[PDB]
RNA sequence: AAACUGCGAAUGGCUCAUUAAAUCAGUUAUGGUUCCUUUGGUCGCUCGUACUUGGAUAACUGUGGUAAUUCUAGAGCUAAUACAUGCCGACGGGCGCUGACCCCCUUCGCGGGGGGGAUGCGUGCAUUUAUCAGUGGUGACUCUAGAUAACCUCGGGCCGAUCGCACGCCGGCGGCGACGACCCAUUCGAACGUCUGCCCUAUCAACUUUCGAUGGUAGUCGCCGUGCCUACCAUGGUGACCACGGGUGACGGGGAAUCAGGGUUCGAUUCCGGAGAGGGAGCCUGAGAAACGGCUACCACAUCCAAGGAAGGCAGCAGGCGCGCAAAUU
């Protein structure tokens, strides 16, 4: 697919995609190397950000986002945005005089790469905490657990 | 030379006001007719322009030539001409003196 | 003294890298 | 002043958020650098901590990059043709990040030639004129001429770049901040870059 | 608050300090120096509090103008100075010299030290990089930079400093094994052989010391300051060797030492 | 003494108007920034008048103007760690790029090379951009260090024309300090983020999306991350788990009163955090302020005046009036 849909040249700034080619330099084939790093903290690089052609400066592991802080997990509830979701956090808080609790959630939106296609409302992303990516985005999906079902 | 002067409220002659009458300017470091109080401030101030017109409480002027006869008591005096140079460039300077 | 040091450095550090040569290539060997 | 807090904005859920202090000096912004092309004339602002930003307001010659040959370059900015973020600023000529510009490709066509033995451009197919044949051809000697042949074979420029070196003018990007440093410096277009925006410029005309 | 702050209050002074909360309203706000605020002890406190060398902080002034205080080998006439963990303060006049080192209850002891370990301190290196050609650098507890250390000094390990030089002599690993005091937090004071080291990435390393006496505990691995090598300490301990009594304990010693005494 | 210069005046003190995920508390992050000062390190690492350079200006002398102010104007001097210039060394070199030249081998059978070598250009560290390779470090860097090609701001970056004490030769050398300047080190911080938690109200059920509302791309601005602000694009974002609106005699917390176990009520108030200085707004200086015992304007109030003009900000300590049921010494 054509990863030139924006007025810019989208381009990983890290590659030199244009160093010289000559006879000796193409037997067939250009060849473009792909910047990825592997995030710490066990998380696997997908295999689709190694082999992929998106280009996402704010991707985990093909980016310019550094995972650090907090690493929490939500339920993938609404996919509408362009590499951004809303996942939902279910909690109980404790009401102490009742000795009781009550159901709350929160709304997050969460960056995710072009790394995870198929990805489904009801997924179990864990997501990862990185610096403000826009207004309300402070979250990269890192993995993703496809809900009970996969058949 | 005209050398500036007050008018009849004392208000001093600023030299870039090219008007006759009094303005109000935002006087800072480096202006004449202010002295900060503070560093960085500045105040609003009234400077009567630089033109001369017949509404000055006083007119300052530096002789610059001489003319053919004295003053009784502003070109016929003599002069203490106080103090003398105090940096070493400045003394050999005035004296001709060698560097050594 | 940066001369001084910068040689005492280099003396220290070539005698740490022999030793550490001379580790990997008994490791390697047993 | 111009402001760049938060709490002006609305909420995320979309409640309107009150004030509740005024404005503070380190959330202040000023107005934009609008980095036209001409003789070169550059403010410095004192920014916080006491720091110097180089607010540049004219500029006509940056320090750009043909990447391909490592040839880094002093060289006069002609003009500006594309603006990915608004037209308008190509419309008013005005430098800024990422902004594709038309540079003087002479340095360039210099190290070009000096790097000599590649195949024939403007070197003798639009201009023939001497004090430049002693640069071109000389009289070498075994070594030199042999290094000279050795860098022949590969010395290869790609179609796009060769017309725009027999146009006068290269295409480039500005990679850095005039509005912040002071300097229009960037890199030569090659490769896929180069087409794409070459395709871009087309398609606005 | 408009930029930095220069007072500190007395009851918002760090509690280790032991001041009163009725002797003034504000406590000495330690100066900018090689120590944090809440984990240095300023110099009056020392010569006015701890050694009842000075009645008041004029007394203080003056001692310290006579120039007679040296902190590290260095005379400092600030008395609000931040001397903290490993510092050595020498007091020629009367020919004495201290350790800043903590005791089990986390404040900093008046523990005399003779002059000829007064020669040498130990430090915790906090970080090591390399700059400019290739230089390494290492960067202690006490915020004092040494280049061209030895390229087994690692990060978390101690090293010996020579005051009067400034270069480092000898230096202990961080491992199982070696001798440490707890540095801060609930510990604070302890002395034990590190026994394990949990290591969290991404969070807080948990290193487990076990006491002399059988007893175990645990801290965060900032929190740690190898003192010796093996159970063998480089530096001369205070009264307690690092021992945490319990409260029943430490009755009783203090009935036992007022039966001996009256 | 005065004055120029440096530093502080951004702390403290007061008050609780605003403020309802705002502030604030615990937790965590800056690998997204700045940081006077202290402390430690760096500070002949640059191959291109110096046994000390220039112009002023205060204080002072003198002449003045205005009813009036911590208003100031001419004139005659004279200083610098103010301001502004600007070198000798180590400087012998060393390296990288360039290539007028000199002895030979494939049995010197064009061809294929094996080396030496003249003159020229560039060179610390900052900075800005492109490229290259892979010392030390992290859970993780597009980190650190290294290499190359160039750049290097009229408003221009550092690489000391400063000062004291003790001192001895044909002239040489040199102790201990003071001060100052880039930069690196989180010392004191500040700023902006993560997670969770806040009173009453539905006689507030849908809100946001025009003029940014949610996100994407490029940029601008900013100390930096960011719809922070632009342009283009997508149609998003929040809500009965109470969004949005309204009320609060609401600054938040540590905490206080009362209490068998649960709880109820309070917290303007000395500690921490925030905010404000009559109300708004905008700035200068500075490391740090949108500062008010700083400035500029407007709105309200208000002081002196010779009507031309000048000056103001007690929610600092006392004190006064007013208000009140309600609170002390100029």
């Amino acid at each position: 697919a054509d990863i030139q849909t924006e007025r810019a040249y989208q381009k990983q700034p890290t590659i030199f995609q244009n160093k010289k080619r000559v006879l000796l330099g193409e037997t067939g084939k250009e060849k473009l190397p792909r910047y990825y790093k592997n995030i710490g903290l066990g998380f696997k690089t997908p295999k689709e950000a190694i082999e992929g052609t998106y280009i996402d400066k704010k991707c985990p592991f093909t980016g310019n986002v550094s995972i650090r802080g907090r690493i929490l997990s939500g339920v993938v509830t609404k996919m509408k945005m362009q590499r951004t979701i809303v996942i939902r956090r279910d909690y109980l808080h404790y009401i102490r005089k009742y000795n009781r609790f009550e159901k709350r959630h929160k709304n997050m939106s969460v960056h995710l790469s072009p790394c995870f296609r198929d990805v489904q409302i009801g997924d179990i992303v864990t997501v990862g905490e990185c610096r403000p990516l826009s207004k309300t985005v402070r979250f990269n999906v890192l993995k993703v657990t496809k809900a009970a079902g996969t058949k | 030379r005209i050398s500036g002067g007050n008018d009849k409220q004392g208000f001093p002659m600023k030299q870039g006001v090219l008007t006759h009458g009094r303005v109000r300017l935002l006087l800072s470091k480096g202006h004449s007719c202010y002295r900060p109080r503070r560093t960085g401030e500045r105040k609003r101030k009234s400077v009567r322009g630089c033109i001369v017109d017949a509404n000055l409480s006083v007119l300052n002027l530096v002789i610059v030539k001489k003319g053919e006869k004295d003053i009784p008591g502003l070109t016929d005096t003599t002069v203490p001409r106080r103090l003398g140079p105090k940096r070493a460039s400045r003394i050999r300077k005035l004296f001709n003196l060698s560097k050594e | 003294k940066n001369k001084e040091e910068a040689a005492e450095y280099a003396k220290l550090l070539a005698k740490r890298m022999k030793e550490a040569r001379e580790k990997r290539q008994e490791q390697i060997a047993k | 002043g111009i402001s760049r807090d938060n709490w002006h904005k609305r909420r995320k859920t979309g409640g309107k958020r009150k004030p509740y202090h005024k404005k503070r000096k380190y959330e202040l912004g000023r107005p934009a650098a609008n980095t036209k092309i001409g003789p070169r004339r550059i403010h410095t602002v004192r920014v916080r901590g006491g720091n110097k930003k180089y607010r540049a307001l004219r500029l006509d010659v940056g320090n750009f990059s043909w990447g391909s040959e490592c040839c880094t370059r002093k060289t006069r900015i002609i003009d500006v043709v594309y603006n990915a973020s608004n037209n308008e600023l190509v419309r008013t000529k005005t430098l800024v990040k990422n902004c594709i510009v038309l540079i003087d490709s002479t340095p360039y066509r210099q190290w070009y030639e000096s790097h000599y033995a590649l195949p024939l451009g403007r070197k003798k197919g639009a201009k023939l004129t001497p004090e430049e044949e002693e640069i071109l051809n000389k009289k070498r000697s075994k070594k030199i001429q042999k290094k000279y042949d050795e860098r022949k074979k590969n010395a290869k420029i790609s179609s796009l770049l060769e017309e725009q070196f027999q146009q006068g003018k290269l295409l480039a990007c500005i990679a850095s901040r005039p509005g912040q440093c002071g300097r229009a410096d960037g890199y030569v277009l090659e490769g896929k870059e180069l087409e794409f925006y070459l395709r871009k410029i087309k398609a606005r005309k | 608050a408009r930029g930095p702050k220069k007072h500190l209050k007395r009851v918002a002074a760090p509690k280790h300090w032991m001041l009163d909360k009725l002797t003034g309203v504000f406590a000495p706000r330690p100066s900018t120096g090689p120590h944090k605020l809440r984990e240095c002890l300023p110099l009056i406190i020392f010569l006015r509090n701890r050694l009842k060398y000075a009645l008041t902080g004029d007394e203080v002034k003056k001692i310290c103008m006579q120039r007679f205080i040296k902190i590290d080998g260095k005379v400092r006439t600030d008395i609000t100075y931040p001397a903290g963990f490993m510092d050595v303060i020498s007091i020629d006049k009367t020919g004495e010299n201290f350790r800043l080192i903590y005791d089990t209850k986390g404040r900093f002891a008046v523990h005399r030290i003779t002059p000829e370990e007064a020669k040498y301190k130990l430090c915790k290196v906090r970080k090591i990089f390399v700059g400019t050609k290739g230089i390494p650098h290492l960067v202690t507890h006490d915020a004092r930079t040494i280049r061209y250390p030895d390229p087994l000094i690692k990060v978390n390990d101690t090293i010996q400093i020579d005051l009067e030089t400034g270069k480092i002599t000898d230096f202990i690993k961080f491992d199982t094994g070696n001798l440490c005091m707890v540095t801060g937090g609930a510990n604070l004071g302890r002395i034990g052989v590190i026994t394990n080291r949990e290591r969290h990435p991404g969070s807080f390393d948990v290193v487990h010391v076990k006491d002399a006496n059988g007893n175990s505990f645990a801290t965060r691995l900032s929190n740690i300051f190898v003192i010796g090598k093996g159970n063998k300490p480089w530096i001369s301990l205070p009264r307690g060797k690092g021992i945490r009594l319990t409260i029943a304990e430490e009755r009783d010693k203090r009935l036992a030492a007022k039966q001996s005494s009256g």
